[PDB]
Parts: structure tokens; sequence; C-alpha cells
């Protein structure tokens, strides 16, 4: 299959600025067989451009598409607040149809370090044989952040899940929650529970921790 | 109004099969081709195949060949996507979309999507646990509290704070489907440190499928 690679992974701009999004195909698509879509959270994709350069019905003139062969570009001449969304290219020069991995067009703002919080499991939960430990990274920018869980300095893997909020419409930040899950048996084998956070707004990683027994 | 209306959310066990429908209405001329595209939560778009209703001829992405069947009922302007041998990787929103004219083409009208969740779980109300700090330094101008809304099925839950009186500073996170096949979600609020211990914070969790309503006052 033809692979489409979009760049940049995240484009960070302000309303009023010009946005240029790139799609590179692993083989030639001609000057036609490429479309661009916009997608917002909870909604279906919306067609913007077809035939590489043609605007779909009702799409404003600030959207345009160009390119041929392997290299295609979507331009938004002057960003509106409603344009901040994820964008995908799609090729249809041969089967199967494939899409790029998406470009996140987000609102740029000053760097903001997260406020970091760790929460021990409740006694209520412990009653039932499971312990969940939760780490909150609150109101940070940009979106890239890394959480590492340590249990008595042992770096954990495979026993955590996380999720991230959509960029806030007022303050342009993100927040992230990570949950470490362990059996009550394992939880009680150890003392120090820590979450280490790495982020551009932090001169060095910040760790929040507690000791089981004092919490 | 040109519209593609899909059938409702589905839950199926691993190994089973699912059929989703898409009813077209409001087209002056019926579409030559309906395509099916899916998207796993947080991931990209994946085209599955399409069908030409007037001849009921489908085409497929080879990675789904032999597991996906797309059919058309031209008489009811409906198409169907059936996917068999379901695995966890098939949990996704499934969209139908009509094309600009051809099989290999751009897609201009889209259905609302159908969520298909592959889980062995039965309906189950959440357990609601407090998220409360055990310690908090004086160099912290803000504090956080929350609740962990654990082990429920299916989606959604609705989480409010102080019976809906508290909305500022709240983040309710996307749920994660756990390897157990149950969901878990957290909802947190950040407050000035001086409000911790002088004000009361209660999370209210409503899970309609299990007719569950739980209030949890969050304290250290």
């Amino acid at each position: 299959e033809t692979v489409l690679t979009q760049s940049p992974g995240t484009l960070s701009l302000s309303p009023g600025e010009r946005a240029t999004l790139s799609c590179r195909a692993s083989q030639s698509l001609g000057s036609s067989y490429l479309a661009w879509y916009q997608q917002k959270p909870g909604q279906a994709p919306r067609l913007l451009i077809y035939g590489a350069s043609s605007r779909a019905p009702g799409i404003p003139d600030r959207f345009s598409g160009s390119g041929s062969g392997t290299d295609f570009t979507l331009t938004i001449s002057r960003l509106e607040p409603e344009d901040f969304a994820v964008y995908y290219c799609q090729q249809y020069a041969d089967s199967p149809i494939t899409f790029g991995q998406g470009t996140r067009l987000e609102i740029k703002r000053t760097v903001a370090a997260p406020s970091v919080f760790i929460f021990p499991p409740s006694d209520e939960q412990l009653k039932s044989g499971t312990a969940s430990v939760v780490c909150l990274l609150n109101n940070f920018y940009p979106r890239e952040a890394k959480v590492q869980w340590k249990v008595d300095n042992a770096l954990q893997s495979g026993n955590s899940q996380e999720s991230v909020t959509e960029q806030d419409s007022k303050d342009s930040t993100y927040s992230l929650s990570s949950t470490l899950t362990l059996s009550k048996a394992d939880y009680e084998k150890h003392k120090v529970y820590a979450c280490e956070v790495t982020h551009q707004g932090l001169s060095s990683p910040v760790t929040k921790s507690f000791n089981r027994g004092e919490c | 109004q040109v519209q593609l209306v899909q059938s409702g959310a589905e839950v199926k066990k691993p190994g089973s099969s699912v059929k989703v429908s898409c009813k077209a209405s409001g087209y002056t001329f019926s579409s030559n081709v309906i395509s099916w595209v899916r998207q796993a939560p947080g991931q990209g778009l994946e085209w599955m195949g399409g069908v030409i209703p007037i001849v009921d001829i489908a085409n497929y992405a080879q990675r789904f060949k032999g597991r996906v069947t797309i059919t058309a009922d031209e008489s009811t302007s409906t198409t169907y996507m059936e996917l068999s041998s379901l695995r966890s990787e098939d949990t996704a929103v499934y969209y139908c979309a009509s094309t600009l004219g051809l099989v290999l083409d751009a897609m201009d009208y889209w259905g609302q999507g159908t969520l298909v969740t592959v889980s062995s779980a039965s309906t189950k109300g959440p357990s609601v646990f407090p998220l409360a700090p055990c310690s908090r330094s004086t160099s912290e101008s803000t504090a956080a509290l929350g609740c962990l809304v654990k082990d429920y099925f299916p989606e959604p839950v609705t989480v409010s704070w102080n019976s809906g009186a508290l909305t500022s500073g709240v983040h309710t996170f996307p749920a994660v489907l756990q390897s157990s096949g149950l969901y878990s979600l957290s909802s947190v609020v950040t407050v000035p440190s001086s409000s911790l211990g002088t004000k009361t914070y209660t999370c209210n969790v409503d899970h309609k499928p299990s007719n569950t309503k739980v209030d949890k006052r969050v304290e250290p």
C-alpha cells in the first residue's frame, strides 16, 4: 500500500496566522488523487480539498491545496479559531485507500509547566484486592509530556494507562491523568510510590511521591 | 437535507461478529459508492472497503479481506458492514460515507459513526473512589482532589461536582478501556490550597445503563 506521511506531527499557531501542512506519499499520486479532511473531537471527518487542489462545496476560500507527484500541501491563509483541529490527507490513486497519520493543528501559547499531583489508593478500593495509584499533570503546554512510575525506585512498565484532555478553549493548556494498577498483594509489598514527570516547562523532571503506611 | 444515518452503538464479545447499517436519505440522485472507514479511539482513519449499491459489488482493503463483508439494499437505500472474528483491535467508531462519484475517491458526506466495543463485560455500575492528597507542601499555591470512577460498563458516565454547582477548574478525563473489558475514568478539580479543608467537594456519578447514581465526598 501507499504510505502517506504528514508533517509536522503538531503545528502550533495563533489565529490570524498562515498554516502550511504537508503530506508526502511513498509513491507518486499524480496531480489528482489526494484529499484533505478536518476532524474535530466527537465528529466525523469533513472533506476540505479533493483532486489535490479543488475546494469541496461550502469550504471557505482560506483553504487551498497544492502539489503533485509525492508532495502535497494544505494551506490555510489566515487561521480562524474554528480551524484548530486534526487534519488528515487521503490518497486514492490505488487500492487500498490510505490516510496520513494526522497533523494536530493546535493553539500556540507560552510554555506552561504542569502542576503535578499523586493520589494514593483509597482504603475502600483496597478492601477489594486492587490498588490504583493516580498521577495528575494539570494545565500544561505544549502537549508532549512523559510520566514514569517508580515503585521503590523500580521503573514500572506495562501496568499503567493514561489519557489526555482536549486543548482547553480558554487557556490553551492540556491535562493528563495516569493510573498505575497493582494487586493489593503487590501494593503491600512496597513502600515508595512515585510519579516522575518530564516536560519542556520543567528545568528538570519533577517527582511526586508518597510512602504506603503514612498514606 | 442529504443524510447518512447509522445504527446504534454495539457491544460484542471477542470472536463474535457485528453488523452496522447506514441509511441514506435526501439524495437527489443515489450515490454510486458508499465507503466504510473506521477509527480506533485516539488513532487515525482506516478505510475498510466500499460498495456500489446498484450492482451490489463490494471492494475491500486486503487487510480485512475475508473478515469484512459490505452489502447493499438499494431498495431501502441502506448499506451494511459486517465484521467477523472480532478482536480488541476492532474497537473503533465505524463510519459510512458517500464518495464524489468513484470507488477510489474522496468522501463528501459522512454518517454520524457507530461505536463498536469488543468486550466480554456485562453492564456494571462504577465503584467511585476518592482521589485525595496524603500530603501537600506549603510551596503549592494549588491543590487537587478528584474521584476515580472505576470498573464500569458500558459507556458513558456523567460526572459532576457539587451537584453541578462546581464547574470551573474541573477536568473529567477520557475513560480508558482496561484489559478486564471494563472502563475507568478520573475526574479532578484544582482549587486554591486554602480552599482544601475549608470547602466541601463531592463528586456525583450517574451511570444510566446500570441505573446507578453515587455521590462521593472527597476527603484526605
